[PDB]
């Protein structure tokens, strides 16, 4: 399948630049110590701050990983720039949206799902806790401009629609709704496509 | 220092001081977070021979300088010679276990590494004081006094805002090291309005407030008391068997099961994870530092005997998440 494909391609990219072993703790203690998660997400950021914060996880990574199986720090540091410029600039401009770089990071962060939907579902809500329609399309977006470089963006590609298949337009999201969505055996396209990378990446693992 | 133009990274990391980062990056097989940690500056503290400089003397060597103004800026000479001089001391009273440039030259490296990112060759003295208190070896209720004392005022006064500093200052060592997002992260806030809700929003902290605040683990500072714990620890033998590497007798920790008979566990066994076939490590255990006396050992006895009759599972954690408050001993 073509969504097993994407899938699975995801798991190994993961699998060979140990995505799947960051934290999104780490991710947003990253982000407060290069002060980006106070900035607006729409205020993009040159290339030299995004390396330097890829940097700085790697090390804050490998400083807790033990001596035990030495990793290539600079190799896997150049392959996640390059990752990440192909991702979310593909035109090769050299600025990196915030808003986009935190998805990204959200979404190859390991760990628990529930914990990365409540994250997502937070960063969503506005100040009243309520998820914004449009935050939701613009993530539905990023995620499918994501799924292109990985040569299957027509079984995930950008539809204003994906978003009213998975819940009401005029219906508030809050996080119950939102995690059973997700969770549910009928998920929307986002949601099995989540589903279906966290199976992916348990069968590569293990 | 020196630049890494291809990581473009800027390192001050003395020789000695690489070789036990080193060290440390090697000995981070504990999964636990602050367990881990703990053993990481228990290894910082005997490598750079400070556990024999006593508090009273820290005292001295605060007031000797006349260094009260804990907002002025520290430059690298005043800290140097006020350095130099209190190891020249110790190895007066220490010539068998102080080597004075060596010495001095890895504690300048380490406060440097911890503090000192920013490459300007200043710090703020409190800073420079918790720090030196922190990883100085002494009592428990000693150190806790003398750091309010240094942040309050004639009055005995702690704001918000002195709090804050502290509590910035403490988890500067786990940003060192790289897992204070274990802790809460940077941010110190969530301990402010803990802090707060027990002291029902009061205007003001005070010592013996702050006391038992901290004395129900709090969250940010378990690295505190667990250090000293394994401090206590260290030298300490039980009258017991490993159940897993048949060690006999076990030197350091114990741990002892709780829905099991006649099952005790090393402390390397434990945070390895010696996986024998037919029980878990996902169950209730009893941590013991200090030798165990017999009552003890009965009232383990009656709680297991209970237990065996609080059976399906009432409740479970398979993930670990932080498993580091495992029980009180209560010295
Ligand atoms: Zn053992």
């Amino acid at each position: 399948l073509s969504t097993y494909r994407t899938a699975c391609k995801l798991r190994f990219v993961q699998k060979k630049c140990n995505l799947h072993l960051v934290d999104i703790w780490n991710v947003i203690e990253a982000l407060r110590e290069n002060a980006l998660n106070n900035l607006d997400p729409n205020i993009e950021l040159n290339v030299a701050r995004l390396e330097a914060v890829l940097s700085t996880i790697f090390y804050q990574l490998n400083k807790r990983m033990p001596t035990t199986h030495q990793i290539h720090v600079e190799q896997s540091i150049s392959l996640l720039l390059n990752f990440l410029l192909a991702a979310f600039d593909p035109e090769g401009h050299g600025k990196i949206s915030v808003f986009a770089v935190k998805m990204a990071l959200a979404t190859l962060c390991g760990g628990k799902i529930m914990d990365k939907l409540r994250y997502i579902f937070s960063m969503i809500s506005d100040s009243s806790g309520v998820m914004v329609y449009g935050r939701y399309d613009q993530f539905l977006r990023e995620v499918l401009k994501l799924p292109t470089a990985v040569f299957e963006g027509p079984s995930f590609g950008y539809t204003e629609q994906s978003a009213r298949s998975c819940f009401s337009q005029q219906k508030k999201v809050t996080l119950n709704g939102f995690l059973d969505t997700l969770m549910s055996d009928p998920p929307p396209q986002c949601l099995v496509w989540l589903p279906l990378l966290h199976r992916l990446a348990n069968v590569e693992n293990v | 220092y020196y630049i890494n133009h291809e990581t473009q990274t800027t390192c001050w990391d003395h020789p000695k001081m690489t070789e036990l980062y080193q060290s440390l990056a090697d000995l981070n097989n504990v999964r636990f977070s602050a367990y881990r940690t703990a053993m990481k500056l228990r290894r910082l503290q005997k490598a750079l021979c400070l556990d024999l400089l006593s508090l009273s003397a820290a005292c001295d060597a605060l007031d000797q300088h006349n260094l009260k103004q804990n907002d002025q800026p520290m430059d690298i000479l005043q800290i140097i010679n006020c350095l130099t001089t209190i190891y020249d001391r110790l190895e007066q009273e220490h010539n068998n276990l102080v080597n004075v440039p060596l010495c001095v030259d890895m504690c300048l490296n380490w406060l440097l590494n911890v503090y000192d990112t920013g490459r300007t060759g200043r710090i703020r003295v409190l800073s420079f004081k918790t720090g030196i208190i922190s990883l100085c070896k002494a009592h428990l209720e000693d150190k806790y006094r003398y750091l309010f004392k240094q942040v309050a005022s004639s009055t005995g006064f702690c704001d918000q805002r002195r709090l804050g500093l502290l509590l910035h200052d403490s988890i500067q060592i786990p940003r060192q090291l790289g897992e204070v997002a274990s802790f809460g992260g940077s941010n110190i806030e969530p301990s402010v309005r803990s802090c707060f809700q027990f002291a029902n929003n009061k205007p003001e902290i005070e010592a013996a407030l702050f006391l038992d605040w901290m004395r129900l683990e709090p969250q940010s500072m378990v690295w505190l008391p667990v250090l000293h714990r394994v401090a206590a620890a260290e030298t300490a033998k039980h009258q017991a068997k490993c159940n897993i590497c048949k060690e006999c007798p076990i030197i350091g920790f114990r741990y002892r099961s709780l829905k099991h008979f006649n099952y005790d566990i090393c402390q390397s066994c434990f945070f390895s994870g010696r996986v024998a076939k037919g029980h878990k490590m996902h169950y209730p255990m009893v941590e013991y530092c200090t030798p165990t006396t017999s009552g003890e050992d009965v009232r383990d006895f009656a709680k297991v005997l209970k237990n065996k009759f609080r059976t399906k599972r009432y409740f479970a954690k398979h993930p670990r998440m932080g498993y580091l408050p495992v029980q009180t001993v209560l010295e």
